[PDB]
């Protein structure tokens, strides 16, 4: 088996889409499905919307602009859900922002999303002759000043550490990532057609397997935005837009017997949370410190 | 031999008159510009924007050129580019551009 | 826009022995009718003739569409393009003859021509603009009808009246489109028996201006065979590449203007 | 004005000329009364001229409607798509025969300022100058301060 950089991105993309048309062709024909509004502004408020078409997202469109800029996560009964996660059955619905008292559901759902990115900056800035790949996205709690992703590269490829050359380019493309603007889309897939997507990655088959495993329906939780798709744990926030200042700080290399796993350490704020020039540099001061918690 | 003007450039000029008397002819072929003239066309070009590590990433920092001016200063590097004075280099009112001809007459 | 045939003075008739009479040309008048029957006209009299219950079928079906016509014209057309210019032009390569007469009987130029003889006018078709793949077969439909009444000869003269007029101001890659001046000068400098062409730079106006000028000439063998100008050495490079294969192929704008008698 | 109006250059209509004459009207179309007196000469125009101006011009269809109308027109209409309207209301049947006369040997293109006289392709025979075309050439293509 040969393959190309762009065949394999086209085919998991064709994969993907092949799931989107038979999740949709279960032929709901535009069912009636109630939502309730139990948040704090406008209580009592009721939504006749399309199951599994219609979006939290398409919910806040009708109230007004500021919910549909402002809210990062729905939560709807014990669940976060993202903004363009079609609804089910019927549900009732709370917006969730960043300034609110109880962010951390929200924040979680950040460094998610901001790691995920940082997956794009990497994969494709490589040169055609090395191997990329993708381990996991360790999610760190957000008293550590970081975000996490883990990479294996090509044996050959071992022996040199980046240049702030190499880092600031990192930086570079992922701000050029936030600047066309990407939204985050999810799907749910079964464990038979979710390994296929994937394939050549090892560990992203091997986690595949652990995550569906712990959950008896056999379900994997697939993220797509863009070219790219990644397998992670809870939600993610709606747009790319959202995040303001990126960073990718430090990488460091981390070295078990049978792998050698690099961490990629970044950090990055929201438009609407956006902290001072002087502030800034001081926590990219202490994103540089080698963070671990893995469990 | 005699020709007034030297042959040195454009045309070999003849000038002759029939025998009657009636015409003058002309007999002018074109100089082909000598070989010994000409210098060797200038070819200049180096790609250092390659990093050994990624080359993926060395022809995605090609394209990370880019920067934004201030309408004055972008008017004063326009006017020194093309030697100009830096008037031409202003907007148009509504008026003027209004009545510009949509559709203008092409010859040939 | 309304059919002029809609409009308050029209016969058809009169029209149509006034086309052929205007031209000078010599048509059996069935067979020129028979040239400006299209199927789309033919399918909607049957759509009406069903529609509103009357009875046309076997009269319509004696309409006899302009298809043959059409296809007489086209191939008889092309064949005789072909014939003038390998006839003209020696130096030309197949692909060149090929594309030239591609160039004359294209939709545009076959469009615009048909439009100015009135041939849109007297064209039978549904959907009153006449879009350019009906009228184009319409056009053809009336030389092959031309083909018939008069010989070769007459059309000859015809063809090279309202068609290979249309090629006047034109230049030769404008309708060659071929990308690589400059493999293809090679090519047929190899052809010819002729060795190694040879870029050199004759003379440049500024180098550090945002509007330098250049000169490059191609030499063989010492000889100055093409120069041209440009923004750049590349594309004074393909310009005097341009002007070789323009004196090798023989399309210059020093040839002597198309041949009008009449034997 | 000439900065009122548009403007063409020198045009043909499909090249007219070149491969042959191609009269370029296209349709008459006469509109008179037989009981008004304003029509009064376009009424011997159909009676005399209208014949022997159909046997000269055989390209040109002319309709003739007589209709009870009070300003006999002629509609001139082109191969070029162009119509034109004239009154030949009130005229003598020497005018009347004057205006289709004109009528029937101009384009059809608009009658507009023509920006020059001539139309000409490929003008440049033997060559255009260019800043270059007289400077002599120096040795090597040395500027004119450089060392080699």
């Amino acid at each position: 088996s040969q393959l190309s950089p762009t065949e394999l991105i086209e085919m998991q993309n064709d994969l993907f889409n092949k799931e989107k048309n038979r999740q949709l062709s279960l032929t709901p024909r535009t069912e009636k499905i109630e939502v309730k509004h139990v948040g704090k502004t406008d209580p009592g408020t009721v939504f006749v919307m399309n199951k599994n078409i219609s979006t939290p997202y398409s919910c806040a469109m009708h109230l007004s602009e500021w919910y549909c800029r402002k809210s990062i996560l729905a939560l709807v009964d014990g669940q976060p859900w993202d903004m363009y996660k079609p609804l089910t059955k019927s549900c009732e619905i709370k917006f969730l922002t960043f300034k609110d008292d109880d962010p951390g559901e929200v924040n979680k759902a950040y460094w998610r999303s901001c790691a995920m990115m940082m997956g794009c900056v990497i994969e494709r800035a490589f040169k055609d002759e090395y191997v990329v790949s993708l381990v996991r996205a360790p999610e760190v709690p957000v008293i550590a000043g970081a975000f996490c992703y883990d990479v294996v590269l090509d044996k050959r490829l071992d022996e040199w550490m980046p240049t702030k050359e190499n880092l600031h380019s990192f930086t570079k493309d992922a701000r050029a990532l936030i600047y066309k603007d990407l939204p985050f889309e999810t799907l749910e897939v079964e464990a038979k057609v979710a390994l296929e997507i994937f394939q050549h990655n090892k560990y992203k088959l091997d986690f595949i397997e652990e995550k569906a495993s712990q959950n008896p329906e056999r379900i994997v939780k697939l993220h797509r935005f863009g070219d790219f798709i990644d397998v992670s744990e809870g939600p993610l926030i709606p747009r790319t837009s959202i995040c303001f200042q990126y960073e990718v700080s430090a990488v460091h290399n981390l070295q078990t017997q049978s792998s050698l796993v690099r961490r990629f350490q970044g950090l990055s704020l929201p438009v609407h949370l956006r902290a001072h020039f002087t502030i800034w540099n001081k926590l990219l001061e202490r994103s540089r410190k080698m963070v671990t918690e893995d469990k | 031999t005699y020709s007034s003007l030297p042959d040195d450039y454009n045309c070999k000029v003849e000038l002759a008159l029939t025998s009657d008397g009636r015409t003058i002819v002309c007999y002018h072929p074109s100089v082909d510009i000598p070989y010994e003239h000409t210098k060797p066309i200038p070819x200049x070009x180096x790609x250092x924007x390659x990093x050994x590590x990624x080359x993926x990433x060395x022809x995605x920092x090609x394209x990370x050129x880019x920067e934004h001016l201030e309408q004055g200063p972008m008017i004063e590097q326009l006017s020194k580019m093309f030697f100009t004075t830096k008037h031409r280099w202003y907007p148009r009112g509504q008026y003027h551009r209004r009545r510009r001809k949509p559709n203008p007459p092409k010859d040939r | 826009p309304v059919r002029r045939s809609e409009k308050p003075n029209w016969d058809y008739h009169a029209e149509i022995q006034a086309f052929g009479h205007r031209l000078q040309e010599t048509f059996s008048l069935d067979l020129l009718k028979t040239a400006f029957v299209n199927s789309c006209y033919i399918k909607s009299e049957e759509a009406k003739r069903q529609k509103l219950g009357i009875d046309k079928e076997a009269a319509l079906l004696n309409l006899k569409d302009n298809q043959e016509l059409s296809e007489q014209g086209i191939s008889f057309s092309q064949t005789c393009l072909t014939q003038f210019f390998e006839d003209a032009f020696p130096d030309l390569p197949t692909e060149g003859v090929t594309s030239l007469v591609d160039f004359l009987t294209s939709e545009e130029v076959v469009c615009h021509v048909a439009r100015n003889l009135a041939v849109e006018q007297l064209a039978l078709s549904a959907e009153f603009p006449v879009p350019p793949p009906v009228l184009r077969q319409t056009f053809f439909a009336v030389i092959g009808a031309l083909l018939q009444s008069s010989g070769p000869e007459r059309t000859a003269l015809f063809i090279r009246d309202f068609l290979i007029t249309q090629m006047t101001g034109k230049e030769l890659f404008e309708m060659w489109t071929i990308t690589n001046p400059m493999g293809l000068l090679v090519e047929e400098l190899k052809k010819r028996k002729i060795s190694a062409p040879e870029s050199r730079l004759t003379r440049q106006s500024g180098s550090t201006t945002a509007l330098p000028v250049y000169f490059v000439g191609l030499y063989c063998d010492r000889k100055l065979i093409a120069e041209g100008p440009g923004e750049t050495v590349l594309v004074a490079e393909e310009e005097a590449a341009r002007v070789a294969l323009r004196k090798l192929f023989g399309f210059t704008e020093n040839r002597r203007p198309w041949d009008y008698s009449k034997p | 004005t000439a900065r009122g109006t548009a403007s063409r250059f020198l045009t043909s209509v499909l090249h007219n000329g070149l491969g042959r004459y191609v009269q370029q009207l296209q349709r008459l179309s006469f509109s008179l009364s037989r009981d008004a007196p304003s029509s009064r000469g376009a009424r011997e125009f159909v009676e005399r001229e209208v014949t022997d101006f159909a046997r000269r011009n055989p390209g040109v269809v002319i309709y003739v409607n007589p209709r009870p109308c009070c300003v006999p027109r002629v509609v001139a209409e082109y191969l070029n798509g162009a119509v034109r309207e004239e009154s030949i209301h009130c005229k003598s049947v020497e005018e009347i025969a004057a205006l289709v006369q004109k009528l029937a040997d101009q384009s059809g293109l608009d009658v507009i300022r023509i920006r020059k006289p001539f139309h000409t392709d490929s003008p440049s025979i033997q060559g255009q100058w260019h800043p270059f075309t007289n400077k002599p050439t120096t040795l090597g293509g040395l500027r004119p301060r450089e060392v080699q």
